[PDB]
């Protein structure tokens, strides 16, 4: 799964977390099997 | 306040929801202990201290 957002948010992105793109968008199941990869892109993604 | 000296408002008689806090961009963190910040609308308490 492949998808940009502000790095405040990189800590929504997990399986029980809770907050408006945890939510709203992008909910993981709370058993999940997997592994979430992040990095800073403000050298592609920023203008 | 200063950490030495620190202020303690005593929040009573009143009706407040917590999770205009917890979906505020505003806080470095919000770290909770013997209650969750997803329930605390669920929920209430003789006093609140800040």
């Amino acid at each position: 799964d492949s998808f940009v957002i502000r790095g405040d948010e990189v800590r929504q992105i997990a399986p029980g977390q809770t907050g408006k793109i945890a939510d709203y968008n992008y909910k993981l199941p709370d058993d999940f099997t997997g592994c979430v990869i992040a990095w800073n892109s403000n050298n592609l993604d920023s203008k | 306040a200063s950490v030495y000296a620190w202020n303690r408002k005593r929040i009573s008689n009143c009706v407040a929801d917590y999770s205009v806090l917890y979906n505020s961009a505003s806080f470095s963190t919000f770290k909770c202990y013997g209650v969750s910040p997803t329930k605390l609308n669920d929920l209430c308490f003789t006093n609140v201290y800040a």
